[PDB]
């Protein structure tokens, strides 16, 4: 079987109104062969802020993370930023 | 229920070492990680006979169901030891771990080499170009000065004492030319698959009579791989030192106003302390600081938080810059920086005037490789040659940079966090720095 990681990532809204909804659809809508979109979560960050927290599995050799990211940022009505909150081996 | 220190620690390998097998292990039975997934398997294990299982069944279907996307919980792995509570890494083989390596926050306190003691599989495992010696090659670089080194799969090779004594002679030379003292770090056989050697101590090797490592203070020994780590000494955390909060992102809140968010790196933050910006060199009083849900008294090293400054606007603060203390040593933007370079593995040469995007903390900024000042030998430091004219992979470095944008980083001596850098070219990490000096 192909290499593969586990990702988490952080997704950051503009404010405390974002429609953080769309914003998680718009991530999920992404579809990229070897990328497996999976749990996700609406963590406070702080004064009424929420980050998009969401796990997917990479094939290594077919997911550019970098390319991945910067994609999600495409988002521009919705997203400010993209940050790893953690990755692993599997 | 003890109260617990923190540390970190970083597992790297081979891709046949069984390393997430034996990292796996550690958490399922020291930690609390996808629980609810651990236990549906457990039961269902009962199908397999009468009820007994091992836990690696359990771990490898637990594997399985990660990769179909329906686990709950977050990448973020913990597990504990006696005296602390470990976050751990099992290190990704994908290429774009190495840049999340460098700057990445949770920096390893101690990493752990995992060894496969079968035949074929040992030697592919400490090939010069391969990634395993990249990821120890990082880790020295870095400062992770702790080690620890297990032998996986000994069941493999009948737990034979020669074998394992061979297998230490060789990865003791392996990590002696990545810099590591051998002396220094404990060679645990195990058998992550059967648990010999993992949390409780081996029966399949009488001559086995346990690690043993030199310190400061003396000799520690121990017998499990449970007890190395729990023997990992506990780094100095950067409390006392002055200031320094890297920008994530900043927001502006509708009845609250400007609020950056960052990790402290180095110091503490606290609501009346005022704080200044760099390289935009703004200052203002820090309002309140949260964290999570909680209003926080002080935000410590490692701690993500949101914090609300008034009369600075999202516009003139940005991510990247860095967030300091005006009355202990004050974060500047810089002129240009002086940094040891590492460069890895790629298919490329280094000339002054080269001029690629570094990521330092949370600062993405093309700089000038503007000089080649020395070539050095890497693990001494000592200087090869003046002004080299190119570098190959290998190399180490002296590298006077000009940012091509304000820019705050600090030398890797005096606040680590935002000193250390990674260089991006050819969709992958080319080359580490730590910074030496900085013109402020
Ligand atoms: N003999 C043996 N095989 C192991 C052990 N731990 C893991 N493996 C095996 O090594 C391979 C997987 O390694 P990884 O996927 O990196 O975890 C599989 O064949 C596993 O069944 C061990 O302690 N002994
Ligand atoms: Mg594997």
């Amino acid at each position: 079987p192909a290499a593969k990681s586990i990702v988490t990532l952080d997704v950051k809204p503009w404010d405390d109104e974002t429609n953080l909804e769309e914003m998680v659809a718009n991530v999920k809508a992404i579809e990229m062969e070897g990328l497996t979109w999976g749990a996700h979560q609406f963590i406070p960050i702080g004064f009424g802020i929420k980050k998009l927290q969401i796990n997917c599995v990479v094939e290594d050799d077919k997911v550019s993370l970098d390319d991945l990211q910067q994609s999600i940022e495409e988002d521009e009505d919705h997203v400010q930023s993209t940050d790893i909150a953690a990755m692993q081996k599997l | 229920g003890k109260e617990k220190s923190h540390i970190n620690v970083v597992v790297i390998g081979h891709v046949d070492s069984g390393k997430s097998t034996t990292t796996g292990h550690l958490i399922y039975k020291c930690g609390g990680i996808d629980k609810r997934t651990i236990e549906k398997f457990e039961k269902e294990a009962a199908e397999l006979g009468k009820g007994s299982f091992k836990y690696a069944w359990v771990l490898d279907k637990l594997k399985a169901e990660r990769e179909r996307g329906i686990t709950i919980d977050i990448a973020l792995w913990k597990f504990e030891t006696p005296k602390y509570q470990v976050t751990v890494i099992d290190a990704p083989g994908h290429r774009d771990f190495i840049k999340n390596m460098i700057t990445g926050t949770s920096q390893a306190d101690c990493a752990i080499l995992i060894i496969a003691g079968g035949v074929g599989e040992f030697e592919a495992g400490i090939s010069k170009d391969g990634q395993t010696r990249e990821h120890a090659l990082l880790a020295f670089t870095l400062g992770v000065r702790q080690l620890i080194v297990a032998v996986n799969k000994m069941d493999s090779v009948k737990w034979d004492e020669s074998r394992f004594q061979e297998i230490v002679k060789e990865t003791s030379n392996f990590i002696k030319k990545v810099g590591y003292n051998p002396k220094t770090v404990p060679f645990v056989p195990i058998s992550g698959w059967n648990g010999d050697n993992m949390i409780e101590a081996t029966t399949n090797a009488p001559w086995y009579k346990g690690w043993e490592k030199e310190t400061k203070a003396g000799v520690v020994k121990g017998k499990t791989l449970l007890e190395a780590i729990d023997a990992i000494e506990q780094p100095s955390r950067p409390t006392d030192k002055p200031l320094r909060l890297p920008l994530q992102d900043v927001y502006k809140i509708g009845g609250i106003g400007t609020v950056p968010v960052g990790r402290v790196e180095t110091g503490v933050i606290k609501p009346g302390m005022v704080v200044t910006f760099a390289p935009a060199g703004v200052t203002t009083e820090v309002k309140s600081v949260e964290m999570h849900h909680e209003q926080l008294e002080q935000g410590v090293p490692g701690d993500n938080v949101g914090f609300n400054v008034k009369n600075v606007s999202v516009k003139e603060i940005r991510r990247g810059n860095v967030c300091g203390d005006a009355k202990n040593d004050p974060p500047k933007g810089c002129a240009s920086f002086n940094a040891t370079v590492i460069v890895l593995n790629h298919p490329g040469q280094i000339s002054a005037g080269y001029s690629p995007v570094l990521d330092c903390h949370t600062a993405h900024i093309a700089c000038r490789f503007d000089e080649l000042l020395e070539k050095n030998d890497r693990r001494s430091g000592k200087k090869l040659e003046d002004h080299p004219k190119f570098l190959k992979s290998g190399d180490a470095a002296l590298v006077k940079f000009v940012p091509s944008k304000p820019m705050c980083v600090e030398a890797f001596s005096e606040y680590p966090p935002l000193g250390r850098f990674a260089v991006r070219d050819m969709r992958q990490t080319v080359a580490v720095g730590v910074i030496k000096s900085v013109d402020k």
